[PDB]
């Protein structure tokens, strides 16, 4: 059901399935095996199977027999991996190889829950007010209780890269995230420079520019 | 299938410093073996391929050895960029395996985190809940230990944290940690504040506020 484009993320619910797509370079060969590989937080790289775009040829790793299903659309030179009945032992990030880069292919998420999509609340982490240094001064945007990952966070859209603290994101008791954000910069700054945290929630088409300054 | 055994698991190495990880096969596989190297968010990168041939481009420093069963990866004046996630790989035998990966961090000297502490925000609080955050900047190493305290109440199970990826420049580490009280619980108190113990501080620092405002 789900269609996942190489590089992106998707959520899916168990029992349902997903298919992710990864096109050719497009570059003539004889054969053009590309691999699918499989990554997991805690876990060891697991290959489960290559495809030849060219004669549609497969060979699966008999453990994801079962699961994947390797196809590829020859008029538009695009492999494709079905992945069927899903577990949360299929949340993980997947990797498709081409032969002509030595980098992998992006790599693209998915995240197998039945807990619906939440967009998040975006709060200040202001500068220490009425008991402010003269030094370096430190704030940010707290982004909190949402679902699925990922979210993403830059500062002046981009124009603000030094001293940028972006953490991994936190899974809470309530099975929400909550991710935070800083910068630090100088204390002086503050009565002029203007800082906003650009958010982002994909999944949920949210979208939060967030200035952030001393409170008064 | 073919298991392929990598050790060490984690390592600390200085810059100039040489790398060696090993990589055993449960069966002999010939030379059918390659070497990735994963940077923080990044996707994994060829290094070595048919167990000793460098990919176009990868510096001498890297070098790929072995035949059969035994296969090493050494890295040779570790730069501070070489920071990452280090696999093997065997090909030889279907299914094709990996090995289980070598965190490579760089060790530096030690520096003690800058702190900083900051209120829940009048627009949280107004939805109920509190969240109070501390934040460690770039130190080393990472080990540290963060106790935030309410009334000089020392607190439990009410915070999580998150550190950052070593800094590929000056090979530093950050960490956030956040205290959640409901907003009732919040003002039942005074004192907040977040004591951090760190091995570049002789004595632990602590940042704190008054709920107020
Ligand atoms: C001259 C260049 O010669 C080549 C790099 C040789 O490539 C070949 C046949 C061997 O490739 C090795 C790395 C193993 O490849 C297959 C069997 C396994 O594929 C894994 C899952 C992913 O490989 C990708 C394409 C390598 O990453 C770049």
């Amino acid at each position: 059901q789900v269609q996942l484009l190489e590089s992106g993320a998707e959520l899916v619910k168990p029992g349902a399935s997903v298919k992710l797509s990864c096109k050719a370079s497009g570059y003539t060969f004889t054969s053009y095996w590309m691999h699918w590989v499989k990554q997991r937080p805690g876990r060891g790289l697991e290959w489960i199977g290559r495809i030849d775009p060219n004669s549609g040829g497969t060979k699966y790793n008999e453990k994801f027999k079962s699961k994947a299903t390797l196809t590829v659309d020859k008029p538009s030179s695009t492999a494709y991996m079905q992945l069927s009945s899903l577990t949360s032992e299929d949340s993980a990030v997947y990797y498709c190889t081409r032969r002509d880069s030595d980098y992998w292919g992006a790599g693209t998420t998915v995240t197998v829950s039945s807990a619906s999509t939440k967009g998040p609340s975006v709060f200040p982490l202001a500068p220490s007010s009425k008991s402010t240094s003269g030094g370096t001064a430190a704030l940010g945007c707290l982004v909190k209780d949402y679902f699925p990952e990922p979210v993403t966070v830059s500062w002046n859209s981009g124009a603000l890269t030094s001293g940028v603290h972006t953490f991994p994101a936190v899974l809470q008791s309530s099975g929400l995230y909550s991710l935070s954000s800083v910068v630090t910069v100088p204390s002086s700054s503050l009565g002029t420079q203007t800082y906003i945290c650009n958010v982002n929630h994909k999944p949920s088409n949210t979208k939060v520019d967030k200035k952030i300054v001393p409170k008064s | 299938e073919l298991v392929m055994t990598q050790t060490p698991k984690f390592m600390s190495t200085s810059v100039g410093d040489r790398v060696s990880i090993t990589c055993k096969a449960s069966q002999n596989v010939g030379t059918a073996v390659a070497w990735y190297q994963q940077k923080p968010g990044q996707s994994p990168k060829l290094l070595i391929y048919s167990a000793s041939n460098r990919y176009t481009g990868v510096p001498d420093r890297f070098t790929g050895s072995g035949s059969g069963t035994d296969f090493t990866l050494t890295i040779s004046n570790m730069q501070s960029e070489d920071l990452a996630d280090y696999f093997c790989q065997q090909y030889s035998s279907y299914p094709l395996t990996f090995g289980g990966g070598t965190k490579v961090e760089i060790k530096r000297t030690v520096a003690a985190p800058s702190v900083f502490i900051f209120p829940p925000s009048d627009e949280q609080l107004k939805s109920g809940t509190a969240s109070v955050v501390c934040l460690l900047n770039n130190f080393y190493p990472r080990e540290a230990k963060v106790q935030w305290k309410v009334d000089n109440a020392l607190q439990s199970g009410n915070s999580q944290e998150s550190v950052t990826e070593q800094d590929s420049k000056d090979s530093t580490y950050s960490l956030s940690s956040t205290l959640t009280l409901s907003k009732a619980d919040y003002e039942k108190h005074k004192v907040y504040a977040c004591e951090v113990t760190h091995q570049g501080l002789s004595s632990p620092v602590t940042k704190s506020f008054n709920r107020n405002e």
